[PDB]
């Protein structure tokens, strides 16, 4: 079982999108729960990412990957975002342990 | 009584499995056989034909859940497998959020009819996720028919 | 085969949002059944079981109360009252779809069956009130069906 | 017809309490089979029919959580044992209900069926564990029943 | 066939309340999925209007009627207000199109 | 019959968190609906507690006992909460009448 997440860095400006992507490879299991994290820039604690408005999760079952679109950056969306996925909810689950991706650190910068 | 009859349960030892047991208050007598999970018709006739599988869930997942119990009959001659009853639920709107308190869901389905069966043919009684089948507990997950 | 008035009607998948019954094949209307009026007449006097499914389905919540009802009833040969004989209610809803969510479809079964007296003549009907919502998009979801005991 | 047969219905005046009735129209018992402490009674050992629907209806959803059941119990002639025969539980409310918003009251019926073979004397019980959420206000909708086939 | 959105426009000051009423006409539908929007003054893009707290929306069913009330208004409530109603939750869709009402422009003061 | 909300007064600073405690006495009725309401300090008004996120709701019915827990309490958390019971969603109800707690008059202060 492993979870690459991509892409590792990125850079954008104000007022730009981003997107990034986690699929479930070499798990006989699929999708269940899918939860987004991330630690802003400066700070030490994650907060979960919730989605609407700005941010768009979208689920390819099929494909087992699983992505995060934030519109309308800002600079405050800078730091450090992590996928996790857990089947917690299952009566008889698939895996006993989460698997988290591998993280992407984001940098949002003004357009001067 | 002398009518071909039958009344399975799931095995509560099975591990995320929806397989058939025969017997006390089940039945398995008259002629009809449980054979590859399936119910085998000794006799042409009219049958009673029903099934009750339960469900459970500690919460909603980010994917959507559609819950199905089918009861389908195949042919002894013609390898043809066809819907006899079916049912679909739908117990979760939305994702649970995390660091909640585990609020569980429970969703039964069960089917019946009657339906003019030929000597041979295999009833199947069929689930789509059994990582929420719940067997936990007796009476609530059975398989049976009954000739009328 | 049997000598037991029975019948199993399914519903019409041509039908366009409407609830009309059919005698295809899984399906039965023998030994006096008949369907008439999309009800089923019953030939002769005796215990019968009545069982019916339908199955409702919508792509979200609306903003208007959605109550699913189905109903099997009676209408006595002699003075044609309608009286219930089984009945159930469901409410898949209890929020309105917000705006801007993706369509997240919802499924809502409703099984009945139970053991009645009936007479020579009796018609069974077996009706929905939200036809909007009705789904037999697939073989075994929604059928009506009675046979003598 | 001769066999066994039952088929009662929730007594509408009592107070959240599941208390079967026979005299109804549209209900039965006879050929044997008994009323007795609100459970059926088997006449003779044989092959068995039982069913039986409850519904359920609230106001809102709690706080706390809401788990529906319905039960089919066998008790034998001899032994004052009670053991499950057929039931399902029911989870009608995932979200509690803010206060102050629509009154929307929720629905949940629960059907069970089956065939089991019972003896001489055997007493059937169909039983709830919510009654503060029983609804039994309309005809058709929560009954019990069992016929020797 | 028509959604009669009244009135067309509200002049109000800072502090008061509006109501906008629409009404289902020439139709053999009935209320289902109701939506309102709104777009701001000088802004080039809709945005939903979450029913709740100052926005509170009551329906009609039977007459085919339902409302907007917005309560203590503020100078940024200006903009044009609409209707929509959808029939997309339902299995055989009444009506395969949604339909609009035909706007409000609405104007908040000071004083 | 009663409720019996503890403790009576909180003391604490900016981003602690406090945990108020209300639990059934003398009743043959179990829990059903619970609320929470808060009137800040200086406002005459009392305010529904949305429950989630900050507000942490705990609920045991074999004790007919249930608490709320705040995390990173400010100083706009001082006011006096109070909880409250009711029966309405029941179809037969085992009360006609609410029942509330006797309060708790928490004070949030900055740090030295
Ligand atoms: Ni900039
Ligand atoms: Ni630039
Ligand atoms: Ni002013
Ligand atoms: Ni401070």
């Amino acid at each position: 079982a492993r979870v690459d997440q991509t892409p590792q860095t990125i850079t954008k400006e104000t007022g730009e999108s981003l997107t990034i992507n986690c699929v479930l490879r070499d798990s006989n299991c699929g999708l269940s729960s899918t939860y987004w994290y991330r630690k802003k820039s400066g700070s030490t604690n994650e907060e979960s990412i919730s989605k609407g408005g700005r941010y768009v999760e979208t689920i390819n079952e099929g494909s087992k990957s699983f992505s995060l679109r934030i519109n309308d950056l800002t600079v405050e969306d800078s730091g450090t975002y992590r996928c996790k996925l857990s089947w917690w909810t299952q009566n008889w689950r698939c895996s006993n342990s989460d698997v988290y991706g591998g993280g992407t650190v984001v940098t949002v910068n003004h357009h001067h | 009584s002398d009518k071909p009859v039958a009344h399975v349960v799931a095995n509560p030892q099975a591990e995320g499995q929806l397989q058939w047991l025969n017997r006390a208050n089940a039945l398995l007598a008259n002629g009809v056989e449980l054979r590859d999970n399936q119910l085998v018709v000794p006799s042409e006739g009219l049958y009673l034909i029903y099934s009750q599988v339960l469900f459970k869930g500690q919460g909603c997942p980010s994917t959507h859940v559609l819950l199905t119990h089918t009861i389908s009959r195949i042919a002894v001659s013609y390898q043809t497998k066809v819907n006899l009853l079916s049912a679909i639920k739908s117990p979760c709107q939305r994702e649970t959020p995390e660091g909640a308190e585990a609020k569980p869901w429970y969703e039964p389905i069960y089917l019946g009819g009657v339906f003019q069966l030929e000597k041979g043919d295999r009833l199947s009684a069929e689930i789509n996720r059994p990582d929420y089948l719940d067997f936990a507990e007796s009476g609530q997950v059975y398989f049976g028919i009954i000739a009328l």
